RNA sequence: GGAGGGGAGUGAAAGAGUACCUGAAACCGUGCGCUUACAAUCCGUCAGAGCCCUCGACGUGUCGUGGGGUGAUGGCGUGCCU
RNA sequence: UGCAUCCGGUGAAGCCGCCGAGUGAUCGAGUGGUGGAGGGUGUGGGAGUGAGAAUGCAGGCAUGAGUAGCGAUUAGGCAAGUGAGAACCUUGCCCGCCGAAAGACCAAGGGUUCCUGGGCCAGGCCAGUCCGCCCAGGGUGAGUCGGGACCUAAGGCGAGGCCG
RNA sequence: GGCACGCGAGCUGGGUUUAGAACGUCGUGAGACAGUUCGGUCUCUAUCCGCCGCGCGCGUCAGAAGCUUGAGGAAACCUGUC
RNA sequence: CGCAGACCACGGGAUUGAUAGACCAGACCUGGAAGCCUAGUAAUAGGUGCAGGGAACUGGCACUAACCGGCCGAAAACUUAC
C-alpha cells in the first residue's frame, strides 16, 4: 500500500518488511497481538490485503500470499477459515485498540485484532 | 563555544520554569462496578478489560 | 593499529630481573631491601 | 485541621525530578492525586504516590480519619546523600558523575467537603 | 516488595534511632507578606507614594519624639585586587 | 597561662534571633530559642593572634543543565511464563548476522571469574526477577598428556685463580 | 574605494612562518641567507548580546467570534537587438 | 487526519460523519501472470488474454477507527456635557 513517509521501522526497508510478514503471521495465528502503536498503525492495511487475497481464494492469489508469509499452516488457516469468515465483508477485518504505555521507554502500546461480529 | 559567565539565580530560575509535566485529563468509568479514573485515551481498552486496573 | 603496550607481563622474567635472589646478589640490592625492611613494606621484592 | 505525615527518605531519584511530579499534585485530593500519579508517564510517580498512600493510611489508621476528605496539604522533596562516582573520558581525562537521592514528606489533613 | 515512615514503647532527652554529641556557611526546597509582564538596571544610595506588621495615646479610626518589611516613582552613581 | 576574685545541670561554651551600645577594630554579667560542661572579670606573662585575592591547599556545593552522551559498521518480533515490578530474565515459534569466524582447542596472562542454591542497596552507561556483581557450599583425580627427577644452546653464576 | 587592507568558534592551507633534505653563496666550524627547491596535525556540545524562524503568558476596562483600516516597515527597480 | 509541520503552531473531520484505512471502480505504471492446452528432442514459443500485479490521483462505499469525556471560559464605579 501507501509506503511509510518517513524513516522505516525496524531502522530498514529489509527489516521492517520483515517484521511487517512477522507481525502479520502472529496475528492471522493468535488472532490478536500487542505491540507499539505506530507497529499496528503499519500493520493494518498489510494484513487486510493479505486477508482480501485470502477471501477470493484461488491459487494464484495462495501463491500471492505465500510470497510474503512464509509460514504454511497459517497460510492454510488463512485460506480455509479467515478467508470464508470474512466472505461477506467489505474492508474492515482488522481493528486497533490503545492500551497502557509500555514502563521500559514509556513506548505507546496498542493492540490489534481480528473483527469477529457477524 | 562556552559559558563566558555564571549565571544569576533569577535567569536560571526563570529558564529552568519551563521544565515541566503536564497532568494527563482523566475520565470516568465503570469495570467491575467499581468507578474509576482512566484516560480518555483508553476508554475503550478499559471497556474492553484489556488496561490493568490496580 | 600499532596498539601495542609497554607492560607485557611474564611471571619469569618478573623474577628474574627484579626478584630475591637478584636483588640479594649485589651490595645495592641488599641495601634496597634493608631499606625496604626498614620502611615497613609488606612486599620486600 | 487535624492531619498526618509520612516521609520517604534516601529515595534514589533526584529532587529536581521528583519536584516534577509533585507539582502535579499540590492541594488535591488524595484519591484524585493517587489517580494522576497512577496515569503520570514519570518514573518518579512511583515513589511519590507511595508516599501519599502510606500518608493517608497513616491518617485512617493512627487518627482515626475519614479518608474520603483527606488533601495533600503540604508535600515536598528535599535533597538526600549524593555519591561520587567516575566516567572515564577520552585522551584519560576522568569525569564526575554524580548519584542523587531525595526524601519526601507529604502531609494530608481533613477538610470539610 | 523492600527501603522508608506513622502509631506504640525505652530513655532525663529519639530537637540522642547504631545515616547516631554540638550541627555554622555555601547549596536545595515549602509556606506567608510586599512587589514585578511599555521596560535599557556596577544592581546600591538619597528622597519617596502605596500596602502589610508592630508599640503608645485618644474611640469606633486617627496621630506619634514611634519602629520594622516591601517598595511604584525621581536624583546621583564606571566592581574588588595587583 | 601566674596571681586574685566571680558565674555555672536552678544549665557553661558554641550556634541562631530580638532589642540596644561605642569615634573604630567591636560590645552587650541585656534578653529569647537550641544546647549539655565548663566560663567571665582585674592585673601581669607568652603567641602557631586576625585573609579577599598567591592560575594558593583540602572538603562540600553551584553555573553550563535536566543539557551533551549512553561506545560501531548484524535486527529484532510475537506468544506463553515468572514476578510487586519485564523492551532487556525463562520457554517456544519466527526473522536476521558470522561462518579461515563473531566456530572449536592450546600457550602467556588472569585467579575461583567454573557448578549448585540464594540475593537484588552498591556495580551493569536505562530497567532488571538477570549477571563475569554479592553470599554460602561444592568442584581440578595421570607410570604414558605439559614440565621436574634426563641432556645441553645463547646466556647467567662461578671452587680455586688472575687483575684491581 | 571604506568596513581588523569586512568575513578561518564560516571553509581552504597554494604562499609566508618550526622541526627533514638538497643547490648557490657566506663561515675554519657549529651554522646562516626580508636566495631557491621538494615534504610538512587549521581544536571547541553557543552562556550573553546580535540575527533568522516558531511558540507559551499577560495586556488592550465583561466574555467571545468573523471581516478589516492602516501609523510604520520590507521587497522590487537591469538591459539588448530587430 | 493533512501537500500544515523539528516540537509547538496552522488547517480539516469527529456518527446530524466520507477525516484516514480497508473494499469496489476508474485513471496511470509495468508489459502479457498462474494453471492448463498446443508445437518443439530441448532451450523455448503460441493460445486462453491489453493478461496479471500495483503506492500516492479521482469517484463511490460507514466495513474498521473518530469513543456512554474531561478542563477552561462573562461586567467596581464615578465626573461633566448632551
Amino acid at each position: 500500500p501507501k509506503p511509510t513517509k518517513g524513516p522505516r521501522l525496524g531502522g530498514s526497508s529489509s527489516h521492517q518488511s520483515a517484521l511487517l510478514a512477522n507481525l502479520a503471521t502472529s496475528l492471522f495465528e493468535h488472532g490478536r497481538i500487542k505491540t507499539t502503536e505506530p507497529k499496528a498503525r503499519a500493520l493494518r492495511p498489510y494484513a487486510e490485503k493479505l486477508i482480501t487475497h485470502a477471501k477470493k481464494g484461488a491459487l494464484h492469489n495462495r501463491r500471492e500470499v505465500m510470497k510474503k508469509i512464509r509460514d504454511k499452516d497459517v497460510v492454510h488457516t488463512l485460506f480455509a477459515e479467515i478467508g470464508p469468515f470474512y466472505a461477506d465483508r467489505n474492508g474492515g477485518y482488522t481493528r486497533i485498540i490503545k492500551v497502557e504505555n509500555r514502563k521500559g521507554d514509556n513506548a505507546p502500546m496498542a493492540v490489534i485484532e481480528l473483527v469477529r461480529e457477524k | 563555544a562556552v559559558p563566558k559567565r555564571r549565571m544569576s539565580r533569577a535567569n536560571t530560575r526563570s529558564r529552568r520554569a519551563q521544565w515541566k509535566a503536564e497532568a494527563p485529563g482523566l475520565v470516568t468509568v465503570s469495570v467491575a462496578g467499581q468507578q474509576r479514573k482512566v484516560p480518555r485515551r483508553l476508554l475503550k481498552a478499559a471497556r474492553l478489560g484489556l488496561v490493568d486496573l490496580d | 593499529a600499532k596498539g601495542k603496550r609497554t607492560f607485557q607481563p611474564n611471571n619469569r622474567r618478573r623474577a628474574r630481573v627484579h626478584g630475591f635472589r637478584l636483588r640479594m646478589r649485589t651490595r645495592a640490592g641488599r641495601a634496597i631491601v634493608a631499606n625496604r625492611r626498614s620502611k615497613g613494606r609488606r612486599a620486600l621484592t | 485541621f487535624p492531619s498526618a505525615t509520612a516521609k520517604a527518605r534516601y529515595v534514589r531519584v533526584s529532587a529536581t525530578k521528583a519536584r516534577r511530579v509533585i507539582d502535579l499534585v499540590r492541594g488535591k485530593s488524595v484519591e484524585e492525586a493517587l489517580d494522576i500519579l497512577r496515569w503520570a508517564p514519570q518514573a518518579a510517580s512511583e515513589p511519590v504516590a507511595k508516599v501519599i498512600a502510606s500518608a493517608a493510611a497513616n491518617a485512617q489508621n493512627n487518627e482515626g480519619l475519614d479518608p474520603s476528605t483527606l488533601v495533600v496539604a503540604t508535600v515536598y522533596a528535599d535533597e538526600g546523600p549524593t555519591a561520587k562516582r567516575i566516567r572515564p573520558r577520552a585522551q584519560g581525562r576522568a569525569f564526575r558523575i554524580r548519584k542523587r537521592t531525595s526524601h519526601i514528606t507529604v502531609i494530608v489533613e481533613s477538610r470539610p467537603p
